[PDB]
């Protein structure tokens, strides 16, 4: 076998062994030894992956593909590296004994295709339009990762957020990855009153005591019929000679902005949008105006905030002439909490910037929520196209391996051996779960595979919370279709991108 | 011995690229900068981005990239062939054959190769008249990913590209890739993809108060623009007069309405909105009244103007227009019809007179296999462009290399001089492309190259099997295929020129002795 | 790969360093600062700030013990010994191929039983001065010379008696310990009210 | 680890003998303890010359020797099959299987392989004592040892061994022996009845058909001469008396023909022309030389006392093959001992060879031929040898493994893989990529034909029907081969640590 290929295989196995037992709900712990002082305890594999960057093989490719999978999906995506490492370990068993670096690629492509086919088979249907079911399934799946008490609280709010998030694209019917689903670290208070916020935080309005309150209609006005560009650098470009003169020449353009903002006052919109900046001196003069000026907003802001508002592009406050997207912002709320009064604007059935009403004396609960709603995002995205989801949790692995080997038994050619090898290598996730739970890895694996050989047992598996071969159906824990299929996609893709390497520099 | 060290360095740089030869070639790791690692199997990219500190590798790669930039793709073959002949010439030098002898031998072998390839194994731009078959084979092998549907791609490509005709020196029948517009789409049965013999796009619906919906005897080539969101600022912020930059904006909107009235009066039903339209204007003018389009592809806009014999720059100074347009933009499409075609609201334009271009809409099912389809069509169109624009084609794969090897071995056996081994060993070394392709095809090279040698010997020793001269291999196969039912091909000009540059690189790197 | 053996050995070392310190009868330990000064102490809270911890996971155990004991601070040393003995038996049972996660599950079940049984061990009474001075004595004697502990304990129980009206915890604002160098301790009792610097 | 170290010895022994498996197999040179050099194909002689210090290697060695004891055909199959079995057992132990369960699975899979292998019998040697069938049956063993002499050796073994099967119950394999003709063509070898020996015999050819042999080892001695002191004697009486004593000894021989009936005698000691003309006047023959093995084998088979005594014939040495003859076939004179009765009708092959190094190799080939003829004699049933039976058993064992749950499933699967490992080794020896040919043949065996095997003489991986080719193999030989192979394999895997 090609020596450099075996080195890539060995590196893949090294990283696979780094986090192989770091998988599942009963994951083992890992220690990071920082030479300059301190130490970290972590069983969240992606944290290790981000920290353990001393690797300098072509496993850079594996690390970057894992980060891509983490930023796109994130939840439970550590298993891709375990799968890749096991598949490459079993690839080496053929690549080294007799050289054949390309037919193994064809075998892995066939394996990926048949895995997709069988995952679309063994899966159990779920509805996306009745609370009484997806509430239970997503509550269980979210509870699997890190939650003990706040499951019933955070699940409802995150799932309702994604339900609101549903229908954004109105074309491919695909919701954001993250362009809308932001979050704000609302501090302190009674943590149990963290409730739904079917809208988004509007940060920089109420910093002064008197900014703006409770305007219903999302009016805005631009430099169209009652406003003008002559607010800007209206006399001369800024020159730098001394701090006092620099501040005076800054307040020159700032005061002309003040002048057209005082003309904005009589226009009385709900909000206004600017990209260069606004003057607080003019903002103090906004009681009769009741307007808020939001400034230095990026194109992402002027996109999502404006279309979250569906802002009325008016010229005068007594008329309605144009809206960004209808009456998108149904309501706007300011809760009288915090030094910066938290302004929440409410939108309906629209693609919009996202933020949830959260309360916590500690930020662990206030940072779990977004990685919960990301899982909810994957669940809604796959169920809206495929009403379908997979047992997962190492249970479906045996069914997929059995189906793959059954197909292989009728397959000719030399590609047969690596394809059945992929079938066997898929068993690592249930194997690593059983090894993690301390049960007999080989005995339990044999029992589970034999039971999966029996008819209509495709949902049978192992419970990672107890370490036993009990069925994963009717136990309540499942994995999303899209997450599972994309895990196989990324695993086989990184396997092929690592085997396709046969020299460095 | 320093020339032998040059030989070792060239062999190393050739082994770096060997595995990347062919479409089934393996990808390569190469690190020009610590910050990132590059994953590519393209020969040109890997040779350009990689560097080797040894001077001989510098010279070899510099000749390789000269070949790459001056005659196109083929630099990987140049490196492999040149360094293999280099190592084999070193083997001759160990046999006490002086370097100048193998220099003369390589020069004579290159001359005989140029004569032989152009004379005996060549096609006269007609594909022997089997264009509707080689393309059918070619589409199969240019697109493995597609599989079953097959022949329909060929039957469209043949005429969709023969419908093209460029204008250039003496008017060569080169038909560029951009001559066809690839319209990615999906949602229907994976059985068809309507080619537009002409061009296609989409426009506003309901606001079609113009006869583009039906048969148009005459058309336009006009641009378009409507705005109310501050598109045109004729006066700047130079003064602070509070109410003095809003009336010019609205009045520019009004005079643009005057412009479009001056345009809609002449009609001609081809009106295409240019870029810069803000989304606020897009949602305004669907209600405020616009004969607009949703800012269709500007590349498609340019290719449409070329496909109508009239570009807006010939009458207007810009793409918006304030002066009145001359009648130069009066288009001449024979037929323009709007149809609920492929279950989408496209406009369909037939083969517009004067200079013209083609297009296709995809009757796909779902997003990702249709992306695969959009990729396979690009591959097929580009490679058939290679084949025909070459205006002369040599049988691709290892066919030409094995035939040249056997013929040059016979020539060496019938030449008789100090460089007699040079011709024959050049021939033996030149099998490296069949060897490398067989290795990369997961096949045993000692058997595939063997079959190539046997077939070419039987073809050129007994004239009864002239057609046996056209068998080669490029891709994983159980038996080498003939290039008359199959259609893997390479341009004869680029192949012979790459061979000449490989020989010249070998000569230059063997002329350096101490 | 039994790489957890080095962590168990580190727990053994930290246990031995924190051994010999329990009870009034136990020894104390000195923390020689980098400045060369002297610091005698017996409580594990500041012994786990002896920055010469000499091994990283030992530093982990030290800092987590301090963090989890700062809530109560009457139970910090003992914690190191209990974890050391758990890891001793855990090593004794890993040495036969047994997987540690079921050991941790058994520890969790043992904790679930132990808290319930402790809830019955505890005695409940109105904190009269006699029982209060007894508990103050038994808490302070394990850290100070025996002959000097009692004179402190009386001032301690007086201090905690001064704030009995409401269930609010210890606060420095009502008990501010103040110190000055002197020849003899001589009844180091509290003073009612506030004392100036 | 101790167990893996034990397995490594069988691993290296299997790789050693793997190159020599079957036709087109790699040759090997072995060096005798006296530095004698010769190339050989027989793995049994490779083990004979290859010292095996590691105890596991010795385990496999006496497994192969017990195979010799039972049936000679398949001796290398045992070693390579055990090596592959221990390779797969090493894989199982690396996975984490307990040795006990591996042994249990191997034993149950071996038992079902034994019960199902007769179901793989395609046909049987229905027509023994006819050259047409038995020559083709011998062809497979001949090609197993030597591939350049497929049919000629097979047919000569046929015509020989058919003549030593009158009893119809059984026969003794020793009744076929080999003799040496150096500097001769291999194709000139021919079958002759009874023992024959090349080296010259004294006296004119009489060939009495009732010469009850006078059996002795060295009834005569070499040249000596007395020394009166340190210096030599100076009289010829020691020679004259010796000559007259030999004359009167053979006069007493022609007297004792009454109770011995010996027209012939054999010796390992020199005699002179004086003995020549004494024999000519007495009409007797005396073979002047034979090797120690030849003399001893003649001693047992004649069933008569043999001793190196200068003594006239005695009653206690009655000759068995009293009908003695001489022959000259293959342009070399040979003395012939025969008996007309069919029971124990020993015969020999006059092996003609220009190279002794090739001569002992074809000796091993003829030994394996007579061994497989014995196998057919004890059981006429035949199995499609040549990797066909190997893949058939592997497929059936894999079907069991997939249909039987339990911890032994891995043992069943890897025992099937060990069965698969024989044809891949044969393909490696033949010079063809093992993976592709194994996959192709395994796919062909999934349906239809149950006996098709790989074509050794093709360059591309090729698989051809075995019956139409006629290279079948013995049922009982294979049965005992797997039996001893798995027995030795489980015994050597059971041992956890060797002890000084
Ligand atoms: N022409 C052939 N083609 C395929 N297989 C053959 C051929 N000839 C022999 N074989 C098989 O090769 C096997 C090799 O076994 P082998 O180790 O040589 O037996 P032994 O060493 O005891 O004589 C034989 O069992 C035989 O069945």
């Amino acid at each position: 076998g090609r020596k450099v290929q075996s080195g890539n295989i060995n590196a893949a196995k090294t990283i696979a062994d780094i986090i192989r037992t770091c998988l599942g709900p009963k994951s083992m712990m890992k220690m990071l030894l920082d030479p300059m002082g301190g130490i970290v305890m972590t069983n969240d594999g992606n944290a290790i992956l981000r920290e353990i960057q001393v690797q300098h093989p072509a496993a850079k490719s594996m690390i970057e593909i894992s980060r891509t999978q983490d930023e796109e999906v994130g939840d439970g995506t550590t298993s891709v590296i375990i799968l890749a490492g096991e598949m490459l370990s079993v690839a080496e068993h053929f690549l080294e004994q007799q050289m054949h670096p390309t037919v193994v690629i064809s075998a892995y492509r066939k394996a990926l295709d048949d895995m997709i086919s069988t995952l679309k088979k063994i899966s159990i249907p779920v509805d996306i339009s009745d609370s009484d079911m997806m509430l239970n399934i997503i509550n269980s799946s979210i509870t699997t990762k890190a939650i003990s008490r706040w499951s019933s609280l955070a699940c409802n709010i995150a799932l309702d957020a994604v339900k609101m998030v549903q229908f954004e694209e109105n074309g491919r019917k695909e919701i954001d990855i993250k362009k809308y689903a932001r979050v704000e670290k609302i501090p302190g208070g009674i943590i149990e009153d963290s409730c739904v916020l079917r809208g988004v935080m509007i940060n920089k309005d109420v910093t002064h005591p008197r900014m703006r309150r409770y305007i219903k209609n999302p009016r805005i006005v631009l430099l169209d019929s009652s406003l003008e560009y002559k607010k800007g650098e209206s006399q001369t470009d800024i020159e730098i000679t001394r701090e006092e003169d620099f501040t005076r020449i800054l307040q020159m353009e700032e005061e002309y902005i003040q002048q057209l903002c005082e003309d904005i006052i009589q226009l009385k919109p709900d909000v206004v949008i600017t990209e260069k900046g606004i003057s607080d001196l003019a903002q103090h003069y906004l009681m009769r105006a009741n307007i808020t000026a939001i400034r230095r907003v990026r194109k992402t802001d002027n996109n999502r905030i404006a279309r979250a508002c569906g802002a009325r592009i008016v010229s005068r406050p007594e008329e309605l002439r144009e809206d960004d997207v209808g009456t998108g912002a149904g309501l706007l709320e300011i809760k009288k909490i915090g030094d910066e009064y938290f302004t929440f604007i409410t939108d309906c059935k629209d693609p919009k910037a996202c933020t949830i009403l959260l309360r916590g004396a500690s930020k662990e609960i206030l940072s779990e929520v977004e990685r919960n709603l990301q899982d909810a995002m994957q669940v809604c995205r796959n169920v809206l196209l495929d009403p379908q989801l997979v047992p997962g949790g190492g249970a479906s692995e045996m069914a997929v391996a059995h189906a793959l080997t059954e197909k292989s038994k009728a397959m000719t050619g030399v590609e047969q051996w690596p394809y059945r090898a992929v079938a066997q290598a898929l068993e690592v996730i249930p194997r690593t779960l059983i090894q993690n739970c301390g049960a007999s890895t080989i005995r339990l694996l044999t029992s589970l595979r034999a039971k999966h050989t029996q008819e209509n047992c495709e949902t049978w598996g192992v419970n990672g919370e107890t370490g036993t071969l009990v069925d994963m159906k009717e136990l309540g824990i499942w994995e999303p279709l899209a997450v599972k299929l994309q895990t196989y996609k990324t695993a086989v893709e990184t396997a092929v991108l690592l085997l396709r390497i046969d020299d460095i520099v | 011995t320093i020339r032998s060290q040059n030989v070792m360095a060239a062999a190393s740089i050739a082994n770096i690229v060997k595995s990347s030869l062919g479409p089934v070639g393996l990808d390569k790791m190469l690190v020009d900068d610590i910050g990132d690692v590059t994953i590519t199997n393209d020969g040109a990219t890997i040779l350009k981005l990689l560097e080797v500190e040894h001077p001989a590798a510098k010279v070899l790669c510099e000749l390789a990239d000269l070949q790459d930039k001056e005659v196109g793709d083929g630099t990987t073959s140049v490196v492999i062939i040149a360094a293999e002949l280099l190592k084999n010439a070193d083997e001759l030098v160990k046999q006490k054959i002086h370097p100048t002898s193998v220099i003369s031998g390589y020069r004579l072998a290159c001359k005989e190769a140029v004569r032989y390839i152009n004379e005996n194994l060549i096609v006269n731009t007609d594909e022997l008249g089997r264009d509707c078959l080689i393309n059918a084979a070619k589409t199969s092998m240019s697109s493995k990913i597609i599989g079953i549907n097959g022949d329909f791609f060929a039957n469209m490509v043949v005429d969709a590209v023969l419908a093209i005709k460029y204008t250039d020196i003496r008017g060569q029948p080169r038909y560029p890739v951009n001559s066809v517009n690839i319209l990615k789409a999906h949602g229907r049965s994976q059985m068809e993809s309507m080619l537009i013999s002409g061009y296609a796009l989409n426009c506003v619906v309901g606001s079609q108060g113009m006869p583009k919906r039906i048969v148009n005897a005459k058309i336009a080539c006009l641009d378009f623009s409507l705005q109310k969101t501050k598109m045109k600022l004729g006066v700047q912020v130079v003064i602070t007069d509070p109410e003095k930059l809003d009336q010019i904006r609205q009045r520019e909107s009004d005079i643009t309405k005057e412009r479009i009235q001056k345009i809609l009066a002449t009609g001609a039903n081809v009106i295409l909105t240019t870029g810069g339209i803000d989304d606020m204007c897009l949602k305004y003018f669907v209600e405020a009244g616009a004969m607009a389009v949703r800012r269709v592809l500007k590349r498609d806009l340019k290719r449409i103007a070329k496909a109508s014999g009239a570009t807006i720059l010939s009458t207007l100074a810009n793409l918006e227009g304030e002066e009145t347009f001359e009648a130069a933009m009066l288009g001449q499409a024979e037929e323009v019809v709007q149809e609920r075609i492929c279950d989408d609201e496209l406009i369909l334009i037939k083969n517009t007179k004067a200079r013209t271009s083609a297009s296709i809409i995809l009757r796909g099912a779902n997003d990702f296999m249709c992306d695969e389809m959009e990729r396979s069509l690009h591959d097929a169109l580009c490679v058939v462009k290679r084949v025909l624009e070459s205006k002369s084609v040599v049988p691709g794969g290892g066919a030409v290399e094995a035939a040249l090897s056997i013929y040059l071995e016979n020539y060496a056996t019938s030449m008789g001089s100090r460089e007699q081994l040079a011709i024959a060993e050049f021939a033996r070394s030149l099998l490296v492309i069949p060897n490398t392709l067989a290795v990369n095809a997961a096949q045993d090279s000692t058997d595939l190259v063997a079959k190539l040698r046997a077939f070419h010997n039987e073809a050129q020793v007994n004239p009864e099997r002239k057609n046996l001269k056209w068998i080669g291999l490029d891709l994983s196969n159980g038996k080498p295929r003939d290039n008359k039912q199959a259609g893997v091909f390479e341009p004869t000009i680029v192949k012979v020129k790459s061979l000449k540059f490989a020989t010249e690189a070998a000569i230059t790197i063997l002329r350096i002795d101490d | 790969q039994a790489a957890l053996a080095v962590n168990i050995s580190a727990a053994r070392g930290l246990q031995d360093v924190l051994r010999t310190n329990l009870g009034p009868k136990g020894t104390m330990k000195m923390l020689v600062s980098g400045a060369g000064d002297i610091k005698l102490t017996k409580d594990g809270n500041v012994l786990l700030h002896e920055m010469q911890i000499q091994h990283p996971t030992a530093s982990l155990i030290a800092k987590v013990a301090t963090a989890q004991d700062d809530i109560t601070g009457d139970g910090t040393t003992s914690n190191v010994l209990i974890i050391g003995e758990l890891l001793k038996q855990a090593d004794l049972y890993i040495s036969e191929g047994l997987h540690p996660r079921i050991i941790t599950e058994g520890f969790e079940a043992a904790k679930e039983k132990a808290l319930q049984f402790l809830e019955e061990v505890k005695v409940s009474r109105e904190m009269d001065r006699e029982t209060l001075i007894d508990v103050a004595r038994t808490s302070l004697r394990t850290k100070v010379h025996a002959e000097l502990a009692d004179v402190l304990t009386e001032a301690v129980v007086d201090s905690i008696l001064a704030i009995k009206k409401q269930d609010e915890p210890i606060d420095l604002f009502m008990i501010e310990i103040m110190e000055m160098k002197h020849k003899s301790e001589t009844d180091t009792s509290l003073i009612r009210g506030l004392v100036l610097d | 680890e101790a167990v893996y170290r034990n397995i490594q010895a069988c691993k290296e022994l299997a790789q050693t003998t793997r190159t020599a498996y079957g036709p087109n197999g790699m040759n090997k040179m072995v060096i005798n303890h006296l530095e004698k050099l010769f190339v050989t194909n027989d793995a049994a002689t490779i083990l004979r010359e290859l010292e095996v210090q590691h105890p596991a290697a010795k385990m496999i060695v006496m497994a192969s020797h017990m195979q010799e004891q039972e049936v000679g055909d398949g001796t290398n199959f045992v070693l390579v099959f055990a090596g592959a079995l221990l390779e797969l057992a090493e894989e199982l132990l690396r996975i984490g299987l307990s040795v006990s369960e591996v042994i249990e699975g191997y034993e149950i899979a071996c038992r079902k392989a034994h019960e199902i292998l007769p179901n793989l019998v395609c046909c049987s040697a229905k027509n023994l004592r006819d050259i047409d069938e038995v020559s083709s049956l011998l062809r497979t063993s001949i090609m197993s040892k030597q591939y350049g002499n497929e049919v000629f050796l097979a047919k000569l073994i046929a015509q020989a061994c058919v003549s030593i099967f009158p009893d119809s119950g059984h026969f003794n394999v020793d009744n076929i022996r080999v003799c040496k003709i150096l500097g001769s063509g291999i194709s000139s070898s021919s079958v002759l009845h009874g023992m024959v020996f090349k080296k010259e015999t004294e006296g004119d050819v009489t060939s009495v058909k009732d010469a009850k042999i006078a059996v002795y080892s060295c009834p005569f001695d070499g040249m000596i001469t007395e020394t009166k002191g340190t210096v030599l004697i100076k009289t010829a009486e020691e020679l004259m008396n010796f000559s007259k004593g030999e004359e009167n000894l053979m006069d007493a021989q022609v007297k004792a023909i009454a109770d011995t009936g010996a027209n012939v005698v054999v010796t390992g000691g020199k005699v002179a022309d004086m003995a020549l003309h004494y024999a000519n006047k007495y009409n007797i023959m005396l073979v002047r030389l034979n090797s120690k093995w030849d003399l001893r084998r003649l001693c047992k088979t004649v069933g008569a006392t043999a001793l190196p005594r200068l003594t006239p014939p005695v009653l206690e040495e009655m000759g068995h093959c009293d009908s003695v003859y001489l022959s000259e076939v293959g342009d070399t004179q040979v003395v012939v001992f025969k008996h007309e009765k069919e029971d124990g009708a020993i015969s020999t092959i006059v092996l003609r060879g220009s190279t002794d190094n090739l001569m002992d190799d074809i000796e091993r080939a003829v030994d394996d031929g007579v061994n497989t003829f014995k196998v057919l004699t004890r059981d006429k049933r035949l199995v499609p040898g040549g990797g066909a039976t190997e893949i058939e058993l592997a497929k059936q064992i894999t079907s069991y493994g997939e249909t039987c749950p339990g911890l032994e499933q891995y043992a069943i699967k890897k025992f099937a893989e060990a069965f698969e490992a024989i044809p891949r080794a044969l393909a490696e020896n033949s010079g063809v990529k093992a993976n592709e040919v194994i996959s192709k043949l395994y796919a062909v065996h999934q349906e239809g034909n149950k006996n098709v095997g790989l074509d050794i003489e093709a360059e591309v991986p090729a698989v051809k029907d075995m019956l139409e080719a006629g290279i079948l193999d013995t049922y009982l030989g294979k049965y005992w081969a797997i039996k001893l192979a798995t027995n030795a394999a489980v015994t050597v895997l059971r041992v956890d640590q060797i002890i000084m």
